[PDB]
């Protein structure tokens, strides 16, 4: 419904807390375990 | 859900671990420190606990989570220890002259005593088994006791004479008073002063640790004389400065939490057993 | 089934004897250190007994993996048949009954005694492979 | 148990009944009465207590189980109530003019309570849900209310001046305060004469019954209008002499123990949990 | 002759064990007795070190290999204290007075410290892990601290006025500090009389072993709260007379170095690891 001078940060005023919420921490967990398994040689017994 | 009622729990002996909780716990749960009164005057600092309190942070306390409670010394700390946080760690200063009275306070605060009320003058009182101690509490116990035999006569004492009972306590903030079993006692206490408890202790209290500063190991928290068992939940640290000690519980609290378990009586599950 | 298997080897053919606890592994009670020290108080390595046809093998860390990377401490062993098994039936157990005790061992050299306390952990990512 | 707790328990509906516990019941557990200061004056007796323990004892109960603990009256009572015995029989004199006051206590007494601390010069608080309330109690007891908005600014009252506020509770032992759930208030109260906690009803407490000595069903342990639940704890009966109302309790022990259910008695005394 | 490299060893079960090499080791080895004053002042008597040389010989050790070496007391031997012998014995006098300062002389000699360099006038300093500390000695160590949060601010302190810093050691002559991990502190000490050095323990020291003359169990060598481990170079004698002391030193000098073992970084087979 636009109330205009909302409207003016509304994508923004929602992914401010988009990348707070637990779908962007488990993103950036999988990354991080992706990350961190194509860096290790050993340093990945850890990996059930 | 099934409250009130044990249930057997079967589990196999291959199931993975689960990653770490203690950032979770950390996260969700309080801790309480006790310490003297005298700690706090030799810091010499009033902002010191906020420091203590960043200082926690960064071992991954959210600020506000840890609690900094004040005690004048273990005598006036031992009228009515009430523990509340999640994690209690009571720092308590080593003196040779009241050794049972630290012992009595860990005695106090290290296990959990299920206590009904004690009228004396209306009814004599047995003793039932090892696990059943009268514990008094207040400004000043005196407690003194006069055995009697099954003709309820009493045993080197008189009932109508009090002067004659033998004396167990004299003027005690509290006292773990320990007769014998099957044998009826007529109590004589300074009830206007002090109060005592038929107090029965179930078992271990995990969620609060005991940090001896100073001293050598002269906890003993069974009344048995044969056993002074020297619990993980009972720790011993030498000491010139307060900062020093505090020092090391904040960089050890992962040990001293880990030393340490929830109150089993407390929290949801142990729901219709005995509380919560 | 021996004069038969004599048989079908004169003949150049395929042929097998079946072995009810094949005594294939030579005894040997031995243990390898992968850390050690001459006081014997921080070690590091395996202990094994290879008799019959029975493998015991036991990973032992005495700082229980406290600096090891990601607290995981990793024991292979390898055990070399002398002839090629087949169709063969196995016993796998989570447990070393035989090094699940505290014991007095020999050093490598046998100048002197160290002492194992164990305290059994459950064995974890257990991969056994059995290699032609 | 904890570990079983959230697991089924099957049974059969053809298991034969088990004999009457309600002897074993008596021989292993303990009655607290409470009474009020008249009671004691109309009885002017003193070795009443001694009377009713054998008159106990005539049904069944053992010598040293039953307590008597005297309250002066309702609004006294209210500040702190402790609950010591397994099975908590309240004899509440009815006065048509505290019958808030009588409400509030049975609500506090008959119902387990979790609570929490509130530093009310620090945070807005609010209540979450219906079964969120704020309980108060202490020696004076004066509750002023500020409710704010979105903005934080307040509503009908203004948050630096404190005389604008909508004061709900004056000069109470005992209140308990339900505002609108999910409006952040500030608050003023008597933090000297006063504690104020966050407290949330878990459930019914079964080992605490209520006596209600004269006047008709006015309690009400329900914050919600629409309901005004009697419970089988919460009894009444009509009085004359203090003398007979000892009496039918007594005699009627069987039945008021029946409405109770004992393992409801928290390792403490207290009427909440406390949690930091 | 692998020097650089950890190269693992395979040892068998059913190895014959070799012959006592006890005799060997005391033909080939030097024992050094690090003794107080006082008890020299008490012996009164020139020539007692020819006398316990004699003795012993006569337990096994050649007439040239034991060495006796006097302090004068804990607090001046805990300055640079420099063991240069095979084995190792001290008899440390307890006094319950100085507790923490036997506890840290004991931590220092009792175990293998490697130490860095610390210049407090140019960088803040910050402790990794459980095993750093921060080992000071000198004529008159006071060492303060003011922890920096992320900003590099004090904490509870200004690092402008070290006024404002947090005391940790005062008039030391040894001490060993250990504050939160992972936080940097800077440092205020009187470098002018005492210098610092950051160390980390890298195990125990297996050549030196302590006798507390005269105490009771009270050295806790680890910083962590919930462990006092009781190793066996730490032994513990009663006492009345220094010559008691010493005949009993000499008699189970078997056991004493039974305790004991060849330091593991020292010897050829320690080349390249850290020393020789
Ligand atoms: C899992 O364990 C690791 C290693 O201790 C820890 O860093 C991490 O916070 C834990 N939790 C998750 C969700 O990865
Ligand atoms: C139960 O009551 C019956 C009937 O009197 C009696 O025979 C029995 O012994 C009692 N006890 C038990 C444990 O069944
Ligand atoms: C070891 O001791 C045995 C028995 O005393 C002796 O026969 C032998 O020669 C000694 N030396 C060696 C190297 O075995
Ligand atoms: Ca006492
Ligand atoms: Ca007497
Ligand atoms: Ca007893
Ligand atoms: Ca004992
Ligand atoms: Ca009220
Ligand atoms: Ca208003
Ligand atoms: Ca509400
Ligand atoms: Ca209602
Ligand atoms: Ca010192
Ligand atoms: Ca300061
Ligand atoms: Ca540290
Ligand atoms: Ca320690
Ligand atoms: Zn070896």
């Amino acid at each position: 419904k636009s109330t205009i001078d909302a409207a003016k940060s509304m994508a923004t005023s929602v992914m401010k807390k988009f990348k707070k919420s637990g779908l962007a921490n488990s993103v950036s967990t999988l990354t991080d375990s992706l990350s961190d398994a194509a860096s290790s040689i050993s340093r990945g017994a850890s990996i059930r | 859900q099934n409250y009130g009622i044990n249930l057997p729990i079967t589990g196999s002996m291959d199931t993975a671990y689960a990653n770490s909780t203690q950032e979770e716990t950390f996260l969700t749960s309080t801790l309480c420190l006790y310490y003297p009164t005298e700690a706090a005057t030799e810091i010499n600092d009033n902002s010191w606990k906020d420091t203590l309190s960043q200082l926690f942070l960064t071992k991954g306390w959210p600020t506000g989570s840890v609690y900094f409670k004040e005690y004048t010394d273990i005598a006036s700390f031992s009228v009515d220890p009430q523990l509340y946080c999640d994690y209690n760690v009571v720092l308590m200063k080593y003196d040779a002259t009241l050794q049972l009275d630290m012992s009595e306070l860990a005695d106090l605060i290290l296990n959990e005593w299920l206590c009904n009320p004690m009228d004396i003058t209306l009814y004599y009182y047995q003793q039932t088994d090892e696990a059943n101690k009268w514990i008094s509490m207040g400004s000043s116990c005196t407690i003194k006791v006069c055995p009697l035999n099954t003709q309820t006569l009493g045993i080197g004492c008189l009932t109508t004479d009090t002067a004659t009972f033998e004396e167990v306590a004299t003027a005690e903030k509290l006292v773990i008073t320990d007769v014998v079993d099957g044998v009826n006692h007529k109590l004589d206490v300074t009830t206007a002063t002090c109060t005592i408890r038929n107090c029965k202790k179930l078992g271990p209290r995990e969620n609060v640790a005991v940090i001896q500063v100073g001293g050598s190991d002269v906890l003993d928290i069974t009344a048995d004389p044969t056993t002074a068992p020297q619990t993980e939940r009972m720790m011993r640290i030498n000491w010139k400065k307060w900062w020093q000690v505090f020092y090391t519980v904040v960089d050890y609290v992962n040990q001293i939490i880990q030393a340490m378990s929830k109150r089993s009586r407390s929290l949801n599950s142990a729901a219709f057993y005995y509380r919560i | 089934e021996y004069i038969e298997n004599w048989n079908l080897q004169n003949r150049r053919q395929r042929t097998g004897f079946t072995f009810h606890k094949p005594n294939i592994f030579p005894y040997s009670a031995s243990f390898t250190l992968n850390r050690s020290q001459p006081a014997h108080d921080n070690l590091m390595g395996t202990m094994w007994l290879n008799a019959g046809s029975e493998i015991q093998v036991a990973g032992f860390d005495y700082s229980c993996a406290i600096n090891a990377p990601a607290n995981i401490q990793q024991f292979e062993h390898i055990v070399q048949l002398r002839r090629v098994l087949t169709t063969a039936t196995i016993t796998l157990l989570p447990d070393a009954e035989r090094f699940s005790f505290p014991r007095v061992i020999n050093s490598a050299d046998g100048a002197t005694t160290w002492y194992f306390n164990p305290v059994i952990l459950r064995p974890n990512n257990v991969e056994v492979e059995f290699l032609l």
